[PDB]
DNA sequence: AAAGCTATTTATAAGCA
DNA sequence: TTGCTTATAAATAGCTT
């Protein structure tokens, strides 16, 4: 039963720079 | 189950935190079913009320989320309601 | 299922495609059920060979992504290498 | 790849240990 | 909670065609 660290800490950078301007 | 249960916010705090956590489970058993069985990725993330996060990869979900900056075409998309709707419809 | 299946890449490419379609819409179906029996908000984003993106979100997938992003403290992460051992047990 | 239809396998509300 | 146990509700593999 692994529990872990955030997903990622430099994907989750590179994922929001492309939500936000996906306005 | 032992007896049919609607569809709505379980009330009693004590089984909306038991319910959450095996169904959170066999959620995520499926998901890593259909993953092995159509060798496909997935990614799976859950918040709940204390907006705590739970979140599965069929690998890692590095690899998914950045993957899911290159082809962010949907070719298919459903919201609790197109689920809801189509629960009825068929 | 009338018959009992082991879980590995289901070779026939036409039962594959049968079933990625089935089981990815009860996959979503659970999702849905989750999210509105324990009020909690999810998305899924799956991934097949052909890369073809195929999603779901309890509300909005935009939004539920983006709180992910700036989501640094702990939770918790699971894979189907993980999944697989935890049912190794039970 | 498309719809129903069981026969069965799973997933799980309640129990109660 | 902290779980295991076990009737029922559900999901679905394999057939028609």
């Amino acid at each position: 039963s692994p529990k872990g660290t955030g997903a990622s800490t430099e994907v989750k950078q590179k994922l929001q720079e492309f939500l936000l301007s996906k306005s | 189950g032992r007896k049919k249960i609607q569809i709505s916010r379980i009330l009693d705090q004590r089984n909306r935190q038991v319910t959450f956590t095996k169904r959170k489970f066999g959620l995520m058993k499926k998901a890593y079913e259909l993953s092995v069985l159509c060798d496909c990725e997935i990614a799976l993330i859950i918040f709940n009320s204390a907006n705590r996060l739970f979140q599965y990869a069929s690998t890692d979900m590095d690899r998914v989320l950045l993957k899911y900056t290159e082809y962010s075409e949907p070719h298919e998309s459903r919201t609790n309601t197109d689920i809801l709707e189509t629960l009825k419809r068929r």
